[PDB]
């Protein structure tokens, strides 16, 4: 299920984020030494933490929104969020050509495009595998030829079966909401619904 | 090549998709502005002087529009766009605001050579008008979300305003006793509305207007200057003592505003000649104040 | 941005003139610019330099396009100190406000040509503008 | 005695050791002043009425001169000592603001009689002129430290302002084209300095004065006045659109302030004629802001 | 590994330090004797720390430098950073022609240039030995002819050996992240991330 | 070794004390009786407790000022401050003239100036024994022919030998410098040092 | 050429003149302050005064012009003694009222030229403007 | 700064010897701040004059009695005796400075440093020019 964003619905302007925030979230370990040496132990996953702020709303905006939270609730589905600075149009083609040789558990993705693909994807930018709903950030690309060398933060989360296929545009936050267990909105005399505030978790 | 005169001008304000050309404009103001982004990334790498400017959303427009008072009364239509109820010629204060949103609509400056500004997302937010011993005219200000540069427009060649209409002198009245020695009666109403910006991430790298905004409050308010005069010593009708409730109306031959209870509260100024200022707006469980527009004969 | 084809051209009395042009595609659809420069295939400029922009108007000079480093964009319009000098035979004797070395020469404009590189002859202006004459002390 | 009037006055900047005499100079204001430290130590023993005032510090002194354009350039050396970098008769605006402190100068104002108030630690924090339809002047605003009466002096016999230039008419230009219908092109720099307050413990029975500063940021901007002209329907070159980047240059008989690539605003006012107002400053990456000084035939 | 800045990605002028704070971290077993006298022991090694502070970043800038980070994160190296104010280039030439002796321990050193090096090295510039990764701080200087004799306010870690060269110019702490557990950042409708700092610490 | 100061360095008129602190620390045993009647009991030491604050610094003043104190912190000595507001010369002459008699423990110095002295001190001055490096304040004095009767704050933290000499001008408080363990100072990117504060207790 | 560019060079009475440039091409857009010297090997500048900007005009003088250091980049345009003198005596005598020093002798204009086997000719004005006679006492 | 670096005005005093100190010093600040060396003054002659006018024909009032203290540390003096300070105060405008009365015009100055050596580097520099008065006195 998608979050409602002035993509989808722009006839509800104040649907729109007025600041997101991107959080990593990867707990670890850390020891000091007395001899300088700080040393890391990392065992828990990472999972991306996004923090929704909203203006005033409207009764009709409000409406929305909270239907569609409240079917979110009651079918306990996943909010899919989607970050418009991280829908850059790098890589074009189709994605069902290329292949992924299996066997890759560490925090490395070795695909051979095929030829199949134009553009090269850029550092920094949102990937994602298409049997798996965790999001990774591309944190180096070198590329050999057709077989491109692709660095993910997040150490995969799944052991590629070779029929994985990468997805680079169109990637969405499969989200669960969390603060819901007191979720509400105050409506002013004038008319309009102030403190809303979605705190969202990547529950892959 | 072309410029463009003021007193060659002409505006239009499209409601309902009729155009209400304004005549027997005495003055009106305008600015268009954009609002920026300017900061300045100095680091301690790189001692910058350039800043970092980007224009990213229009800064809502404040027109102003000083209208002569007209025989077709087109202009009591800025109190009906600005929230009043209507019966016959008479525009009422509502006890409620009708609507959370104000009533919006464009308008147009016209100008020679398919020359134009348009103006979206109107709302009237302020009309008065001094009823004095000068010709009556009343300010209207209404405040723009988006303005634009049109080639084509509308044009008002039917609705428009008529003949001025002659001068009358004020008087206010306590139901039907006369209030002594006038000196200048001035009317205020207002639509104390409030823009709603919703500039959010998605907009990044567009310009930005404001499309909604929400009625804070309307009110209806008059301030009346007075000669002191007193007829008898320790009077009871004329001294500075507030008055919780009193029916007053400020009449004219062609204007007629009601409070059907007042709450007055007085001012005495020792100038030259001794004068009181009245500070009149109606009580709380006051009938809706009236606001009758005859043209002629009544 | 809009549109800047209007630059004038200072030509130095007794010196040979030379202009380097680095033509260039910038689009702002992402916010650092591409930097992406046209390919020169099937381009020829052609440009004259006519006193006034009245009909019947006298050819002063005609410039001569020389077209190098096509991969990378590059252009250069130029034209001989011979052709320096028939222009600043010709040019009025009054001299422009700003700079008192300078004098009108006359107008120009050079045209862009792709000749049946998709059977089409899509030819358009590049810029234009008036020509001033410099004059010299040297010679 | 001796009075001290301001026409029979002669400013003298004293820098490098080689005094500055700047004749040509219209008009000039300053003012010195002290600081006190006045408590009322009202207590329930003695409800007091006299304060504790001692004088411990200096005010800052803001000194404004008004300064003719002069054929010798003598007065471009204030954008040397605000911090531009020269090159032949140019002055850049740099990218980065060279060192943390400005560059410091005394100066005189010397009176007949030996009479003179020394201004010392001064820095150039303003100069802005406004090319117009009258004689073009650019007002320096220096602040100083520390002022003192002294007796002897320094007096630029040499080194002075010659004749004032003549007027001539402004233009601005988008590279070679001419922008139509200019009012008043008005130029403003800035190093915008602060002072480091650093009185301490050890100044107390004494009388402190500002010796040392750090700059801000320095700036070059100008506002552009026009008539709104359009001479198509729909024309794309003369809009309110705002423009990311476009070289513009106020070019003027004896000087011409460059913005290789500039940021404009624009701002349209319905006044008797209609008038557009741009807000011209460099970009992030633009090449430095040039300022040419041309004596006699550029 | 290297963390970007103006010098080395001159196209992104957004990053850079807006502010850095090198604060001085010696633990040290202070007490607090009856009589007066404060009597403290240093046992823990001293670590320099490091707090970043940024100016409003774009998107693509700050797109550059989380991609850095992340590859940090990922790979697990350690994190360089040159301070630019004590990037002052004070001492010319190239120092591997200097000795310093074998068999120096403590806070005073002995190096001979032997007539190589141009310039003199002031109080309160930094010092760093080419073998260890340790940042020193010059407190005192003393030349006589081409012998220095140099003070560093920690104690050198390792005793030379005869072989460890001068390092006077582009000296980089090896730092680790103090922030990784929790890094957010927010982005404005203005369209920038605001707010974004780094607390460094030096390992070993 | 002595803390900078406008005295010894005005060239540099940021490090002057904006504001200074004398604190008075006489841990005590407070005890209220539900009588009325409140007791104390003191068996710890008195020491006098300085803090400074510091304006803006130039990198210049704020280089010599960080020299100075990692000089202090390398070789361990004790920082000296001169407080200019108890520099008041009110005896002048020779202090090796003047006898203590020995066995002087209490809280008051009997000495026969010997004539040798002229001035007298005042009540609430600095006065310091040659021999010790605890800094007294006289709380009374009283005068009969050459004898002194000087009263100190702090009782005799040493028996007198009967070879110290009293010192009344000159004073310097011998502290050492408290919270040094994480001592920091940020940058600006207007290149002047903020936020430095000198918490010093007297280490006698 | 550099028509913003004009500097007016000022000549010492009594004194022989000299001025130096440097050639010196910069790339900053890999880092700040990335300039390389400009190799002069086969150049030869030239220039001239002349009393008059227009054709007709009786020349003044004549830079003695030379090439410093080939290779590194640093040019010299100077005049000896004799030719400052003549300078001084062609110069106008409208004395300023207020720089009573400086007098104008004339415009002029240097151009620097490539005369390379295997190339054509380079010329190109790199100096504009004129030269003020600064007078003189102690001879 | 075509001309206003090399320029300052002197002011001999009446009945006394003038005496202007001058200190030769090559500072570099292009290439870094805060770094100057002196200028080995080694055959670097000095010589200047006075004269009443900047016409063709000018009357020499005085000439300055330069000398080279110190051949190294870039150390030079140019001096001129009582009798030229008389023959200035005497051959001077009796107009009156009106901010500072005992100052009176005398003339204008220049003062060219001649190098002249071995090598083939006779060159020649006007180091200095501006205007020269004097200031009247009593005590005789």
């Amino acid at each position: 299920m998608r979050l409602p964003d002035p993509y989808t619905n722009p006839e509800y302007p104040g649907l729109g984020f007025e600041s997101v925030n991107l959080v990593d979230n990867d707990p670890m370990i850390r020891d000091e030494l007395p001899n300088g040496k700080v040393k890391e132990v990392k065992i828990s996953a990472q999972y991306w933490g996004i923090n929704i702020s909203y203006p005033e709303l409207f009764p009709d905006e409000y409406a929305f929104l909270d239907s569609r939270l409240l079917e979110y609730k009651r079918t306990g589905d996943y909010l899919d969020v989607l970050l418009p600075q991280y829908e850059a149009f790098r890589v074009r083609g189709d994605t069902k050509s290329v292949t992924i040789p299996a066997g890759q558990k560490g925090s490395q993705i070795i695909l051979n495009t095929n030829g199949t693909l134009t553009g090269q994807p850029k550092a920094g930018d949102l990937f994602k595998l298409s049997t798996h709903p965790k999001v990774y950030k591309i944190t180096n690309f070198s590329s050999s030829g057709n077989v491109w060398n692709i660095s993910l933060y997040p150490d995969l989360f799944i052991t590629t079966t070779g029929s994985e296929k990468p997805v680079f545009n169109g990637i969405l936050f499969r989200t669960k909401l969390m603060n819901g267990d007191s979720f509400g909105s105050t409506l002013n005399n004038n008319g309009t619904y102030s403190g809303i505030s979605l705190s969202l978790r990547e529950s892959l | 090549m072309f410029y463009s005169l003021m007193r060659e001008s002409k505006i239009v304000i499209e409601y309902d998709g009729r155009g209400y050309h304004f005549d027997a404009l005495s003055n009106y103001d305008a600015s268009t502005s954009f609002q920026e982004f300017k900061t300045l990334r100095r680091t301690i790498h790189n001692r910058t002087n350039y800043a970092d400017s980007i224009i990213n959303a229009q800064d809502p427009s404040s027109i102003s529009l000083a209208i002569n008072f007209s025989t077709t009364l087109i202009e009591s239509n800025f109190f009906d766009w600005m929230g009043f109820t209507r019966e016959g010629n008479s525009l009422f204060l509502p006890r409620n605001t009708p609507n959370i949103e104000p009533i919006m609509f464009n308008m147009y400056i016209i100008n020679h050579n398919n020359s134009c500004i348009y103006f979206e997302n109107c709302y009237v937010s302020t009309v008065d008008f001094s009823l004095d011993k000068s010709i009556p005219i009343l300010n209207v200000g209404i405040e723009s979300g988006k303005f634009s540069e049109v080639s084509t427009f509308r044009d008002g060649y039917t609705i428009t305003q008529g003949e001025v209409l002659p001068y009358s002198a004020p008087a206010v009245y306590t139901n039907s006793s006369p209030l002594p020695a006038l000196i200048s009666a001035s009317m205020s109403f207002q639509q104390q509305c409030s823009w709603r910006e919703d500039r959010n991430i998605f907009d990044i790298n567009k310009i930005y207007t404001n499309k909604r905004a929400y009625v804070n409050e309307m009110n209806a308010s008059a301030t009346l200057a007075f000669y002191y005069v007193k007829r008898l010593v320790g009077d009871k009708f004329l001294n500075l003592d507030p008055e919780t409730r009193t029916p007053l109306i400020i009449k004219n031959k062609y204007v007629s505003i009601t409070f059907p209870l007042a709450r007055i509260s007085k001012r005495l100024n020792f100038s030259d000649l001794y004068q009181v200022e009245y500070d009149v707006i109606p009580t709380a469980d006051s009938d809706p104040v009236e606001i009758n527009f005859f043209g002629e004969r009544k | 941005s809009t549109e800047n084809r209007v630059i004038d051209l200072v030509v130095d009395e007794n010196v040979p003139y030379g202009l380097l042009m680095q033509f260039m595609d910038v689009d702002d659809s992402v916010y650092p610019s591409t930097s992406k420069p046209v390919d020169l295939t099937d381009f020829s400029l052609r440009g004259s330099i006519k006193s006034s922009l009245e009909d019947g108007a006298e050819t002063v000079a005609s410039f001569t396009t020389a077209i190098v480093d096509a991969a990378q964009g590059v252009a250069s319009i130029s034209l001989p100190v011979s052709a320096v000098t028939t222009i600043a035979s010709k040019a009025s004797k009054e001299r422009d406000r700003y700079n008192p070395r300078q004098r009108l020469a006359g107008y120009y404009d050079v045209i862009i040509t792709r000749t049946a590189v998709g059977s089409a002859a899509s030819s358009f202006r590049i810029m234009e503008g008036k020509v001033y004459i410099s004059d010299g002390v040297t010679q």
